[PDB]
């Protein structure tokens, strides 16, 4: 039936998502911090552009 | 029939007897009532009512009656019953007394209704959320109120009060007061027409948001706003004609002549008769849409009484109420206290419309409460 | 119009007590 | 993961009594309206009762208006439905399902066919024999 | 036959969520204590755009930063220049409802998608000056979620139908699809380089798809109600949800559970639209009562809000170069958004 | 720039000739009505399709005023993300029949769901009732199909404000008035909402039902205009 059909293609979509590689949380939470600190200068919501440089001023 | 002329006429009595007393017993002279001629010794000589008086036309067969003595002494007593005004001067005093009360009335309901309208004005203008054509006209109507205030107090500062006390003659005709007096009349009945067609072009529009199947206003608004400037145009500069032509006085606030009265009348109450239709037709229209809800006995009938005193104000039906009054009922001593109220509620209108249509309203609420929030969330 | 009606009979009742004062003024003399 | 397991039921007697339990896992359960949804064999789902947030607002499907009992525990963590006096047209799949959305009155799609949040369902047999 | 394969299903799902436990190391919030927060963030009303009849649904950016799309439920597509609030193009849509809209990073084409189930994308290389049909897309049975442009021949589309696609748009048919879903997909978001997207749907969870496989690679349960948007880090990394249960969620790909959980106690209204800044340290997210949040994405505190909208806000946009914020509306009201100092 | 000063002509330019081409549209939009027209299935909606991909439109137009209606066609079952698209328009069409599965009590369930939905508190919904003539020979027959699925309808009696059409069994009279109250209690009980329900009864093949609409859609837009003038 069906039913049986999907439930076989759950399992095979578990058995691919299972056997992956993982990555502890700190290092990737590290990176982002470092990619967060790295381009905080450039951002113009964090760090507000003057009025001159401003199109929209 | 003003003070002036009166003055003017006196003043050409007193020369005409003068002249008479040069080109002429008891000697007669000018004791600054009427002019004595030299009279017979033991009669009781009678002088004409003397044709400077205002009501002339009714005691022009009276007499003035005094005694000359057989010495050619006049005699001390004066009789002028004949040429007597008949109407008791002490409820004149009571009218002055009435009048006063009432003017300061209105002059006290004028200026918090020019407050009140100023601030309304203001919270429509400022707020991009409520420009809506009903804010435009409500706009219109609010502006309309404000000029006819304006008008109706430059009309009375402006006027020249009488100067009995005064006494001796003065320059009655005035190169600047008269031509203020003028210009003020001319605005007063402008903004008295434009309020009253403003009155009009609402209730029309709702009559056309109402019954109408759904044609676009978008494109017709221009005829309103036509139709709101220019009616109070229409029938107030053939008044002026008919005033500069006709009858013409130092000020055009005096209706000697009732039939260049009329053509002011009757575009106004034509204007309340449309106006009162209309507010019948729209209770018709609300009565069978809030009968069909049907949530409890009393609350229809409270509704319906409640948006009935929310309507009348804006309609003028009130001012129907006035309009079968007569004016030979009006010379009736009651219609001088009717007055008062007539004046309070024409007076207070503005005012009432104002805070109902500001105060009142649910969206102006929330409008406001809302920018009272984003003051406080900037200031904290 | 009510109020231009009720600034005519103002108008009206001044110059009456004007030219009743002024007869009465006149009336005593002097 | 929002998942619900149904407990109970099996083969009963026809006027007999059974208990179901529902357990929630994987999100609040004291703020979303729930209900339960039935299946006949041979026929579609269909609504059979709901509860509220608070448990106030209880209502039944009339064939079993006055017949069932549905009670939630919010600290327990367990909705539960009590049925006695059964009939034979009663046999089912039966199926404890959630509204998607907290903080509302309404339950737009709990019946339908491929709707994600419901449980996987009992079975319950009324027969006679 | 289903008994042993639910059974095995479970105990596939419990062996993922041990790892996923034994892999989690530390907590975002416990190694992010230690840094400066962004404090209060007051941005100022620049531009309001006022084009739009019927509630706006969706805008997108251009990759100049200078143009934007703009998709009402009248039948009315508006491309607005931003700088001076000048209307560039109009454009009349045969279908009235429009739930979606996109524009190239080449700048010549803009596809739109309603509920008529049809992709249309319109061409701007047009001589005569008048925008035409330039070819409609015509594969889905559910209502149409979202589209997003990979380039000049390709796009992603995303449908009410539990499925998403890639149109190839020279020839017109599906290049392939994607069928892992259960629940109606709310939108779906392209990474930067390509090569992976994501997809938010109703079945409270969202998709790591690739592209030239065709099979999803990462499935995240983290969520209690439908996710209706997506949007990724700056990097690629990771990616924000948000959902109908008043949460933003802030999930990685390489740790494979979720990071962190943005929530406030009085916040209990939908989100619409979610969108990281330039830099990814600021979140701004589009709530259903009446205004925007800006989270703090590091520390997970509201660094500012934007209520400016009469009605609840339907979608959000950023900038490429991070200069300007606009927010859309059912108000019929685009409200862009800059700091000022 | 001269350069710049020609190009700010052109684009106020075509900035003025697109706010002309909407000021023209604006006016077609504002004065057109929008219907929904939505069943809860084998309801016979197609017969109102006949004489009133994915959506299906119907134009027509009575008395200069425009009504566009809109199908639900080729769409999923799940109704509870794109029904928010439908809050902005003039009516609710919800056409269910009277007469498997229990059909009236989905009924029931969806009719409150939309009456209950936040976003359409300010939508109305008229309500056609269509198969009298079959409900009619079901209580005829004398299957008990209505006293089984309620139990209140033992314990209900016909109301008095109730016009019965002459030549009808007061039993389907009394079921149809039964199933009416039904609507109108899950109307009434929520309250809070600003919009009103429209029931009507209507058979097979009827030619009064664009005039109900016609009359419905006229007192929505009424009670709307007396509503912002807060007389209502
Ligand atoms: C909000 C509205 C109702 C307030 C109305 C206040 C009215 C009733 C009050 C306030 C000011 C008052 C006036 C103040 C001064 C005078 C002068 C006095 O020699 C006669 C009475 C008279 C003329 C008063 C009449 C009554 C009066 C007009
Ligand atoms: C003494 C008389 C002649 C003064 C007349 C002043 C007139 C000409 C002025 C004063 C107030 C003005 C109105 C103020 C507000 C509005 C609303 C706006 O959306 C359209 C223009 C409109 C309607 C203006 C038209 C011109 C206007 C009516
Ligand atoms: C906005 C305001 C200032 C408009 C005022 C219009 C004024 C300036 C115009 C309109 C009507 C004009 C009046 C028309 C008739 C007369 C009668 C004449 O024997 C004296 C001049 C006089 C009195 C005019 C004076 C100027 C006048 C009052
Ligand atoms: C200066 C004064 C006299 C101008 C008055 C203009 C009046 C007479 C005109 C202008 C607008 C007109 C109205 C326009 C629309 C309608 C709706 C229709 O279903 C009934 C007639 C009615 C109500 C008209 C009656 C006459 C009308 C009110
Ligand atoms: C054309 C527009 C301004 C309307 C004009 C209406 C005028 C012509 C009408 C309406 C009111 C009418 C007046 C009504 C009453 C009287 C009193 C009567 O004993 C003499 C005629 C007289 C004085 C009428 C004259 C004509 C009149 C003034
Ligand atoms: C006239 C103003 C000053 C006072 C109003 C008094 C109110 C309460 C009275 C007097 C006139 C009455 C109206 C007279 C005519 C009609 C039209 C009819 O088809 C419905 C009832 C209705 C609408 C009446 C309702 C009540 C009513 C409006
Ligand atoms: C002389 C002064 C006091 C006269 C004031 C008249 C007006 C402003 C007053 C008199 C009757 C009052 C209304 C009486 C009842 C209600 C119902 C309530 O649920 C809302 C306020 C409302 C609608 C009031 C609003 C203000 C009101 C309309
Ligand atoms: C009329 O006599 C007005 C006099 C009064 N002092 C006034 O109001 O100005």
């Amino acid at each position: 039936t069906a039913s049986i059909a999907q439930a076989r293609k759950l399992v095979e979509q578990l058995k691919m998502e299972a056997n992956i590689d993982r990555i502890k949380v700190s290092k990737a939470a590290a990176d982002l911090m470092a990619y967060c600190e790295a381009h905080a200068k450039e951002d113009p919501l964090l760090t507000p552009v003057p009025a001159s440089e401003n199109p929209f001023r | 029939q003003t003070a002036g002329e009166l003055y003017q006429r006196w003043e050409r009595y007193r020369r005409e007897c003068q002249e008479t007393l040069a080109a002429a017993a008891c000697n007669g002279s000018f004791d600054m009532y009427v002019c004595w001629d030299y009279a017979a010794p033991n009669a009781t000589a009678r002088a004409s009512c003397p044709w400077y008086l205002p009501w002339h036309h009714h005691v022009a067969a009276g007499f003035v009656l005094r005694q000359c003595g057989s010495d050619g002494q006049w005699g001390l007593w004066r009789d002028h019953t004949q040429c007597e005004n008949p109407e008791k001067n002490e409820a004149f005093l009571d009218q002055r007394l009435i009048l006063e009360r009432l003017q300061v009335m209105y002059t006290v309901g004028y200026s918090l209704s020019l407050a009140t309208l100023l601030l309304a004005l203001l919270i429509l203008s400022l707020f991009r959320r409520l420009h809506c054509t009903r804010n435009y006209i409500h706009i219109n109507l609010f502006t309309s109120f404000m000029l006819r205030a304006a008008a109706i107090l430059s009309r009375d500062r402006l006027l020249p009060r009488p100067g009995p006390y005064l006494g001796d003659q003065a320059l009655a005709l005035w190169n600047q007061a008269l031509a203020a007096c003028r210009t003020a009349q001319i605005v007063t009945q402008y903004c008295v027409g434009a309020n009253y067609t403003w009155l009009l072009v609402e209730g029309v529009y709702l009559h056309s948001l109402l019954v109408l199947v759904g044609g676009s206003e978008e494109g017709h608004f221009r005829y309103y706003l036509l139709l709101g400037w220019g009616a109070p145009a229409l029938f107030v500069i053939p008044w002026v004609i008919v005033r500069y032509l006709y009858e013409n006085t130092q000020c055009w606030e005096r209706n000697e002549v009732k039939a260049i009265w009329w053509i002011i009348r009757t575009p106004i109450l034509m204007t309340i008769l449309i106006n009162f239709l209309i507010f019948i037709r729209i209770l018709g229209i609300l009565l069978s849409k809030l009968r069909t809800r049907q949530m409890r006995c009393r609350d229809y009938r409270l509704r319906l009484a409640r948006s009935t005193l929310f309507l009348v104000p804006l309609l003028g039906v009130h001012e129907v109420v006035f309009a079968p009054v007569t004016e030979e009922q009006a010379r009736g001593a009651l219609r001088f206290a009717k007055l008062g109220f007539e004046i309070f509620l024409s007076s207070f209108q503005g005012f009432l419309v104002s805070v109902l249509y500001c105060f009142i309203n649910k969206e102006v609420q929330s409008e406001i409460r809302r920018g009272w929030h984003h003051c406080r969330l900037r200031r904290s | 119009h009510a109020q231009g009606t009720f600034t005519s009979d103002k108008s009206k009742y001044l110059d009456e007590r004007a030219a009743q004062d002024f007869v009465q003024w006149l009336l005593d003399g002097g | 993961q929002v998942q619900l397991q149904e407990s109970g039921g099996g083969l009963v007697q026809p006027g007999g009594s059974l208990r179901l339990s529902c357990a929630a896992s994987g999100f609040t359960f004291s703020n979303y309206k729930m209900n339960w949804v039935r299946q006949a064999p041979g026929k579609g789902l269909e609504w059979v009762s709901d509860i509220s947030q608070s448990g106030a607002s209880i209502s039944y499907t009339g064939s079993v208006k006055g017949r069932f009992t549905i009670s939630r525990d919010n600290a327990k963590n367990t909705l539960y439905l009590q049925m006695n006096s059964l009939k034979p047209e009663d046999t089912a799949v039966y199926y404890c399902a959630r509204c998607p959305a907290p903080f509302t009155r309404d339950c737009f799609d709990v019946t339908s066919t491929t709707y994600a949040y419901r449980g996987q369902g009992t079975q319950v047999t009324v027969s006679s024999h | 036959e289903l008994d042993q394969l639910r059974q095995e299903a479970e105990q596939l799902k419990n062996q993922i969520r041990d790892a996923r436990k034994a892999c989690a190391d530390a907590t975002l919030s416990q190694i992010t204590n230690n840094i400066d927060p962004v404090g209060r963030i007051q941005m100022r009303t620049r531009r309001t755009l006022r084009g739009h009849l019927a509630k706006i649904y969706a805008m997108h950016w251009g990759t100049d930063s200078r143009l934007l799309v703009s998709a009402s439920q009248d039948g009315k597509l508006i491309i607005w220049d931003s700088y001076t609030t000048n209307k560039v193009h109009a454009i009349p849509l045969r279908s009235s409802w429009v739930m979606t809209c996109a524009y190239a990073p080449s700048g010549n084409y803009v596809a739109c998608g309603g509920l008529d189930n049809i992709c249309s994308i319109y061409n701007l290389k047009t001589r005569e000056g008048n925008v035409r049909v330039s070819r409609e897309l015509a594969g889905h049975t559910g209502y149409l979620s979202c589209c997003r442009f990979l380039d000049d021949n390709q796009i992603v589309t995303s449908s009410g139908d539990t499925t998403c696609a890639l149109w190839d748009i020279e020839t017109g048919q599906q290049t392939t699809t994607f069928t892992g879903h259960t629940g109606d997909v709310m939108s779906l978001s392209l990474a930067p380089d390509t090569r992976l997207f994501v997809s938010g749907a109703c079945d409270a969870s969202a998709k790591l798809w690739d592209v030239r496989e065709g099979m999803c690679r990462q499935t995240f349960t983290g969520h209690e109600s439908d996710i209706n948007a997506i949007c990724f880090f700056p990097n690629g990394n990771a990616f924000a949800t948000g959902s109908d249960d008043a949460t933003c969620r802030l999930f990685d790909l390489r740790a494979d559970q979720e990071l962190m959980t943005y929530s406030h106690d009085n916040i209990i209204c939908g989100i619409t639209s979610v969108s990281f800044s330039k830099s990814g340290r600021l979140l701004l997210a589009g709530y259903d009562d009446f205004n925007c949040n800006v989270w703090d994405a590091l520390k997970a505190d509201r660094a500012g809000v934007l209520a400016g909208h009469d009605n609840r806000v339907s979608c959000l946009g950023v900038t490429d170069d991070g200069m300007a914020v606009a927010t859309g509306s059912w108000d019929s009201f685009l409200k862009i958004w800059n700091g000022s100092s | 720039t001269e350069d710049q000063r020609n190009e700010e002509k052109a684009q106020r330019e075509a900035n003025k000739k697109i706010e002309k081409q909407l000021q023209k549209d604006k006016q077609v939009y504002r004065a057109t009505h929008r219907l929904l027209l939505l069943g809860a299935g084998e309801s016979g909606k197609n017969t109102i399709v006949k004489q009133m991909s994915g959506i299906f439109e119907t134009k027509f137009q009575v008395d200069k005023v425009n009504f566009h209606m809109f199908d639900v066609g080729a769409q999923r079952d799940e109704r509870r993300k794109w029904i928010q698209c439908f809050n902005d328009v003039t009516a609710i069409i919800f056409v269910v029949a009277s007469s498997q599965t229990n059909r009236l009590q989905a009924a029931l369930k969806l009719f409150d769901s939309i009456w209950n939905n936040k976003w359409l508190r300010d939508t109305s919904v008229i309500l056609f009732l269509n198969k009298q003539d079959l409900l009619a020979e079901k209580v005829l027959a004398g299957k008990s199909k209505i006293e089984d699925y309620f139990p209140e309808f033992a314990r209900y009696t016909t109301p008095e404000d109730a016009t019965p059409e002459p030549g009808e069994d007061p039993r389907v009279t009394r079921a149809k008035y039964f199933i009416r109250d039904e609507f109108l209690r899950i109307s009434t009980a929520s309250g809070d909402g600003r919009h009103y329900c429209y029931p009507h009864f209507t058979c097979a093949v009827d030619t009064e039902n664009i005039r109900r609409v016609f009359n419905d859609c006229r007192d929505i837009i009424q009670r709307m205009h007396l509503r912002q003038y807060e007389l209502l």
